[PDB]
């Protein structure tokens, strides 16, 4: 499995007439999860739990209605797995990666937002041939280009490769140069878009250098959080 | 092109996103003695539709007591089974350091003179926040934006 | 291809591949597949409304030069700018006429990469021979050379 952050405040309770939300998000087997802890801090039953997104830069939505039939009975905490797609509308956020959200039930409406992590919108088929990879780092315009820091990793390049691939980001190829392991590696996203990577990692040098090519290259940011995220964890 | 769930409806407005990436088509039937109204949600950049209600609504920008941001509100009314309702509330996520707006309701009245009578145009003042609401046979009335709280009522046509 | 910009020159830098030097940028072409010109890097300032009349690289195309020359006041002088490649920065002109050699010094088993480059300045003219990164690794490191030109 890949990279899961640690749940964190979402919503707290005094902001929500006592409704407390907790989340992540998760990919498991080819479907994103958004996963939630909904605790009951106030003094009524809640029900009617429903929750929406505003549209999106990756289309996510919820794939099914919130899966809360009981009454979440004052002190009660349940925890509650979203399912989620990629199908739905789209429209281009600051952050990028930013989830706006609104979760109802029986006493209010309550809004959030949360920032989703790359990584479980990288898909299965995201490893491409040697061949397309040389052809399409060529082909994407040298202005794409990005370079990034992971600072302070200590991974060995099979390490580095193991923990990316369980991850959906594929090591195509190595190369050792003078004792320096460059890295080339492809991901795909939900969208279609791949990014391609060099990591270079030098004997002496406790930071690897993370160059990502992109036809999107706004994204290439976000690909190095989560790239970065997933060494350290 | 205009989905059945509309077919021989009354059409009452057209509204888009600001990036003219949604639109929305409504109109109202007279159905088994109710104004039920249909809207069609259709995607344009994913070219897929859907059908949706209803009647008499707008949006406002109101900046709430303590906070720094303009919430937007959608206001709408109708007369359901469960007589009349405007219903005033957030969309979407509160400007960061907001406070969310609770959502309203409050009932709107039909006289007994008012048989059928709904909803049927909404205009809101941002100068002084108030819901204008006219009704099917010429009846107004104002209700307070922040809290509905009805204001006035009277028939000018 | 149709590049968006005039092209104030080129020369094949290889035996399948392009530059082009555009008023304001610097492309590899490769001759080979379906694929279009990619930019090495933009135009350094201190080149700016200099005829251009030259460019050159490194065997592994790691290092470009771009080379180009001004009419100021009455003396025709060279610019020239360096650009890292894998570095990503670029200076201005440090050695303008310079090429890098391979060269086995005398009791090496391993041809030492050498960067040789001449310049006039305030001190006169120099010539410079150096060493470029690292010996190979039983190799006695060759003496940094200067002289005047």
């Amino acid at each position: 499995g890949g990279y899961v952050a640690p749940k964190a405040v979402w919503l707290p309770a005094v902001k929500a007439k006592g409704l407390e939300i907790s989340g992540t998000f998760t990919h498991r087997q080819g479907h994103i999860y958004m996963e939630m802890n909904f605790t009951n801090k106030a003094l009524q039953h809640m029900t009617d739990f429903a929750i929406q997104f505003n549209k999106n830069s990756f289309g996510v939505i919820p794939s099914t209605p919130l899966a809360i039939h009981t009454p979440l009975m004052p002190n009660q905490s349940i925890d509650v797995s979203l399912p989620l797609n990629t199908l739905g509308p789209v429209m281009k956020m600051e952050p990028l990666n930013n989830l706006q959200v609104a979760v109802k039930n029986n006493i209010d409406v309550f809004y959030f937002s949360c920032l989703i992590p790359l990584n479980v919108l990288f898909v299965e088929d995201g490893k491409m041939e040697r061949q397309v990879f040389l052809a399409t780092w060529k082909d994407i315009p040298n202005e794409n280009e990005l370079q990034f820091q992971i600072k302070e990793c200590h991974l060995n390049a099979d390490t580095v490769s193991s923990k990316l691939q369980n991850n959906n980001v594929y090591t195509i190829a190595k190369r050792n140069v003078e004792g320096q392991d460059m890295l080339y590696q492809s991901l795909k996203l939900t969208n279609g878009i791949w990014i391609l990577a060099e990591l270079r990692i030098q004997p002496g040098n406790p930071n690897y250098t993370l160059s990502l090519k992109c036809r999107a290259p706004e994204v290439s940011q976000y690909i190095y959080q989560v790239y970065d995220s997933i060494l350290k964890n | 092109d205009r989905h059945s769930s509309l077919a021989g409806c009354q059409i009452i407005n057209y509204r888009t996103d600001a990036k003219q990436k949604w639109l929305l088509l409504t109109g109202i039937s007279a159905q088994q003695n109710r104004v039920v109204g249909a809207m069609q949600l259709y995607s344009v950049d994913r070219k897929v539709s859907q059908p949706i209600e209803g009647h008499a609504a707008s949006f406002a920008q109101f900046k709430m007591e303590g906070n720094a941001e303009e919430s937007t509100l959608f206001c709408f009314a109708v007369r359901g089974q469960a007589g009349g309702k405007l219903h005033i509330i957030e969309v979407g996520t509160p400007p960061t350091g907001n406070q969310p707006f609770p959502k309203k309701a409050v009932d709107v009245f039909f006289p007994p003179e008012a048989q059928n009578d709904f909803p049927v145009a909404m205009q809101i003042s941002e100068k002084h926040d108030v819901v204008f609401l006219i009704t099917k046979y010429g009846y107004i009335h104002l209700y307070d934006l922040e809290t509905g709280t009805c204001i006035y009522m009277n028939r000018i046509s």
